[PDB]
RNA sequence: GGCGCUGGAGCGUCGGGCCCAUACCCGGCCGUCGCCGGCAGUCGAGAGUGGACGGGAGCGGCGGCCGGAGCCCCGCGGACGCUACGCCGCGACGAGUAGGAGGGCCGCUGCGGUGAGCCUUGAAGCCUAGGGCGCGGGCCCGGGUGGAGCCGCCGCAGGUGC
């Protein structure tokens, strides 16, 4: 699965397939890590904060 | 008449009264909500005879009959019709309560759908 | 036509000096003043019959004021003809010194 | 197959036979009775009839359920006992023998003295304190709720009718067919009717019990009287 | 994979309802509507679901095809069964058992179809 | 291969049934032999005493090699040495009983914990009642009731003890594997003595209950369980 | 009352990884099954090492 | 201790009965701990403490002394389960200040997501001899008042519980 990269059809503006295919980028087979995503999201949502006192 | 649960075991309650807070009878400022006494000389905390009883894990209900209503069903809160079909396969053991803030016209539809699905409602006539 | 039950007095609850076990009662059956004479009354049904304000249904009769707490004698108490009794509900404390009927119903003779 | 035999191991104490394993082996002659070596149609075929409907139909019995409940209850374990009430052994107190005068303790015949005839299949006693004496018909009673006195009459060689059984004395009811909701009172038939068969049986039994009652003095007066507790007498000191 | 997606969504899901010491899952293809790996209707390569028909008669049995796993538009095949109750249960039993298509959901699907048909039949008086 | 596998399973089940039958016959005959041994010992003591009395001498019986020890005092305010010896005797609760093989070391331990225990010399009936009514095994550190002989066999069969009768024999006649057989038994959790005690705070020879009562421990056991 | 001491009743040990790594939890499931259903003590050792913390799983150098 | 007690309800030596602690025994239920216990076998055909083959030479019970192939099907069928952070089994255990730790589907406020959430056919708040649930913190529902907003779940953050 991880080493297997299928072909995804590019859909035209009319919604149907245009006949063009793109190999699945390898980033879509990267490990799915909800704990790391939650950690990074938690620590980066604080960076836009505006101070109060 | 009323829909019946799958099984109706005898529900045994170890204690039926409430654990009132120590000295909640003597003061209005002290609500009856249980608070563990932590005074150094507290006789209720020290468990002297004839005093207010303290809650502990030994009063826990049987796990088979825990959270069971007197009808034998177990309660589940629903806010609309969509949250009612989750009980379609739990029909014989769980009954639905319509939430308190649901409007009359919506809870009429909820009651009708529950009657269709043979789901018991504990407040079927609540806004009419 | 006849009394058909033995008279007894609700003497009190099973108790120590400073602890009271209300789930069982002590009965003094009239004419039974030794422990060896109590064997007849073991297992016999006993009834605390009283009256109240509201009418209640009577089995085989019209509703009336009569109410009963049923029980039975379990074992002998002491050496002087006391017996212990278990009732369906714990006897009210106002019944101390009042009549209990021992009904002869589960006869072994 | 062969004819069934008696147990050949007499019981001396319940659960223990009188003879040992080898003794019963020799008694059974197992030394020569040695052996080494030598359904129901679920579906039925029926001619359906009619032209070009095929030959026949293979119709199965016990079709599969139309409906399944949302959830079921698991089956119980096995108890290796707990026989039904009809198969229970019936025990009778040794003081209750046929002809004994009993005292009824419960019911509308409370305190009356009746005559015991026989224990029935359910263990209930059949009594008739003769109806001419104390208005107690042929009637069932429970041995737990009677007092067996010491006075007895010899009711041997009298004929208790065979049909006098538990099914005979079982109560009958009318309600409630063809009626679901009560808007018109169904209090009819509430007057129980004494059957002519019951009257005939009562006469037949009493006609042969009464002469034996009159055979001893003032037993009829004893049976007419009812039992009571005087303030001086105590049931544990009373010999019955 | 099914197990990995389950580890992702076992506690964080929009279909997850946690109330009254109970838990439920409201995804479309969940028989028994319970939050569980076996009955989840999204994470498995093959799934079966039973729904009421658009009109209040019959059932719709939907099964997930094998090929288009990443193509949700054509991933599900729906058939409508509007026969008697026994025939409908037989059809569902044959679709699950004869095809060997998730045989562990056979009685769940049969019971759900029975519930739907009983709800669809007219009430009594 | 269906017929062949049916034959295989039938042969396996039949072999298992024959093995169970052989083991049951062995258990029966071992119990019979133990009965013979018990009556031989009981009659032998009487015969020896009789011949000594006939000769005009005295027959001193062998000093008892088995004791039953019952802890009679509670767990409050116990000195450290008494506490340690009670733990070594496995009497951590009041009215707990344990069989003790008697020798110099064990007797001196009993002397140490003398005020806290009542002990004596159990007889065959006492051993039988204790093992049968209150016998529990320490199987995988669990208190398991001795409801089957397989429970004893799986834990003590390497020592030759395979049944209730073998266990009772090893306890009564203190055998080679008495330590293993006794430690296999969970300490007996006896009830309160029905009819009460005389005085738990003093020795038996001064009208109380503590200490060594020679063979009145059997009376105590009868009232105790 | 029983004369025992309760201060050592609860054995302090890892029964599961404190980590929330889902891949680690999946392979902990795999080795839990293998350690339960096999007599290989290797699987038991590997499972208890999977439970461990990072300081208890030091890196191993190539040398 | 009081009333009282003197053929004792006093003193000394003893017997038999009897009374009851949260102690002991048996049983039920709750939790904790232990078995780093069992369950991926949902395997109604799985069948497992060895099977496979493949020819040696042999018996044993049936197919007139030569003899041998078995595949489920008159039924097409067969409860529940396994949020594996789940479920199940067995055993022992349960005092607690100062203090430590764990769990909290206990509670308050705000933020990111989510509930095709709730709501003028009535939100919040408040009142209530109303019905209940939980050991508990607390919570749900009915009735009234009120008149415009509010809540569940997954995370995040505190000026968070008298
Ligand atoms: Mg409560
Ligand atoms: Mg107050
Ligand atoms: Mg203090
Ligand atoms: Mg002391
Ligand atoms: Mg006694
Ligand atoms: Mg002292
Ligand atoms: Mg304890
Ligand atoms: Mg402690
Ligand atoms: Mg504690
Ligand atoms: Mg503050």
């Amino acid at each position: 699965m991880a080493c297997a990269r299928p072909l995804i059809s590019v859909y035209s503006e009319k919604g149907e397939s245009s006949g063009k295919n793109v190999t699945l980028p390898a980033v879509f087979k990267a490990p799915i890590r909800p704990d790391i995503v939650n950690f990074v999201h938690t620590n980066l949502r604080k960076n836009n904060r505006q101070p109060y006192a | 008449a009323a829909l019946r649960p799958l099984v109706k075991p005898k529900i045994v309650k170890k204690r039926t009264k409430k654990f009132i807070r120590h000295q909640s009878d003597r003061y209005v400022k002290i609500k009856r909500n249980w608070r563990k006494p932590r005074g150094i000389d507290n006789r209720v905390r020290r468990r002297f005879k004839g005093q207010i009883l303290m809650p502990n894990i030994g009063y826990g209900s049987n796990k088979k009959t825990k959270h069971m209503l007197p009808s034998g069903f177990r309660k589940f809160l629903v806010h609309n019709v969509k949250e009612l079909e989750v009980l379609l396969m739990c029909n014989k053991s769980y009954c639905a309560e319509i939430a308190h803030n649901v409007s009359s016209k919506n809870r009429k539809a909820i009651v009708e759908r529950a009657a269709q699905l043979a789901i018991r409602v504990t407040n079927p006539n609540a806004r009419l | 036509s006849g009394r058909l039950w033995s008279k007894a007095i609700f003497a009190g609850y099973k108790r120590g000096l400073r602890n009271q076990r209300e789930h069982t009662a002590l009965l003094k059956i009239e004419g039974v003043y030794a422990r060896d004479e109590t064997e007849f009354y073991l297992g016999k049904r006993c009834a605390y019959v009283y009256k109240a304000k509201n009418n209640t249904v009577t089995p085989g009769g019209k509703p009336n004021k009569t109410r009963v707490i049923w029980g039975k004698v379990t074992r002998a108490h002491g050496n002087s003809g006391m017996v212990r009794a278990k009732f369906r509900s714990n006897l009210p404390a106002k019944a101390i010194g009042h009549r209990i009927r021992v009904m002869l119903y589960p006869s072994r003779i | 197959k062969g004819k069934p035999h008696c147990s050949r191991n007499p019981v001396l104490v319940r659960g223990i036979g009188r003879y040992s394993r080898s003794a019963m082996y020799s008694r059974k002659a197992m030394y020569k009775r040695k052996y080494s070596a030598a359904k129901v149609l679920a579906t039925v075929t029926k001619p359906v009839g009619g032209d070009k409907n095929g030959g026949t139909r293979v119709v199965k019995l016990r079709k599969m359920p139309r409906y399944y409940p949302t959830e079921d209850v698991p089956r119980k374990l096995l108890s290796h006992g707990k026989k039904p009430f009809s198969q229970h052994v019936r025990k009778l107190r040794a003081s209750i023998t046929p002809g004994t005068i009993l005292i009824i303790l419960t019911g509308r015949h409370r305190g009356k003295r009746v005559v015991f005839l026989k224990q029935l299949a359910s263990g209930l006693l059949l009594v008739t304190g003769p109806l001419v004496l104390n208005r107690v018909p042929l009637r069932r009673t429970h041995q737990k709720f009677v007092i067996a006195t010491s006075t007895k009459i010899d009711i041997s060689n009298v004929k208790i009718p065979k049909h006098l059984t538990d099914a005979y004395f079982k109560k009958k009811k009318l309600r409630k067919p063809r009626h679901q909701e009560g808007e018109i009172f169904d209090t009819e038939k509430e007057k129980y009717e004494i059957t002519e068969q019951r009257k005939i049986d009562q006469k037949a039994v009493d006609s042969q019990i009464l002469p034996k009652i009159k055979a001893i003095p003032q037993l009829q007066g004893y049976l007419r009287s009812v039992f009571a507790l005087t303030n001086g007498i105590y049931p544990h000191k009373l010999v019955f | 994979s099914a197990h990995l997606q389950w580890m992702v969504v076992r506690n964080c899901s929009s279909f997850l309802i946690k109330r009254n010491k109970q838990t439920y899952s409201t995804e479309p293809n969940n028989l028994k509507a319970r939050n569980s790996f076996r009955y989840n209707g999204l994470i498995h390569r093959k799934t079966v679901g039973v729904e009421p028909a658009a009109d209040g008669k019959g059932v719709v049995v939907v099964i997930k095809r094998r090929s288009g796993q990443r193509k949700p538009a054509t991933s599900y095949v729906r058939t409508t069964i509007n026969k008697n109750a026994r025939a409908t249960l037989s059809s569902i039993r044959h679709m699950i058992r004869k095809n060997k298509y998730r045989p562990d959901l056979r009685m769940a699907a049969i019971r759900r179809a029975s519930a739907i048909l009983r709800s669809q039949k007219p009430v009594m008086v | 291969n269906f017929a062949e596998l049916k034959i295989k399973r039938l042969r396996k089940k039949f072999a298992q049934k024959m093995l169970r039958k052989a083991r049951r016959k062995l258990i029966y005959e071992k119990a019979k032999h133990y009965h013979k041994e018990y009556r031989q010992m009981y009659r032998t003591e009487i015969r020896m005493a009789r011949m000594a009395r006939k000769a005009g001498n005295f027959y001193v019986p062998a000093e008892p090699k088995l004791a039953f020890v019952i802890r009679i005092r509670g767990i409050n305010g116990v000195s450290p040495k008494v506490r340690k010896v009670l733990q070594l005797l496995r009497l951590r609760q009041i009215f707990n009983g344990t069989f003790v093989k008697l020798n110099k070391a064990s007797i001196n331990m009993l002397r140490i914990v003398e005020p806290y225990i009542a002990w004596g010399y159990p007889n065959l009936k006492s051993v039988n009642e204790l093992i049968y009514k209150r016998g529990y095994g320490k199987i995988n550190k669990k208190r398991i009731a001795l409801t089957d002989n397989a429970l004893i066999a799986r834990s003590l069969g390497k020592y030759g003890i395979i049944c209730m009768e073998d266990l009772i024999h090893e306890i009564y006649t203190v055998g080679k594997r008495f330590k293993e057989a006794n430690n296999f038994l969970w300490p007996f959790k006896l009830s309160s003595p029905r009819g009460g005690m005389k005085k738990k705070t003093t020795h038996f020879v001064e009208g109380g209950d503590a200490g060594n009562r020679e063979d009145q421990i059997n009376r105590l056991i009868r009232r105790m369980n | 009352g029983v004369d025992i001491r309760h201060n050592k009743d609860r054995k302090v040990r890892r029964k599961e990884p404190k980590s929330q790594d889902i891949y680690l939890r999946l392979l902990v499931k795999l080795y839990r099954f293998l350690a339960r259903r096999t007599n290989s003590t290797f699987n038991q050792v590997v499972l208890k090492r999977l439970f461990m913390s990072r300081t208890n799983r030091p890196p191993l150098s190539l040398s």
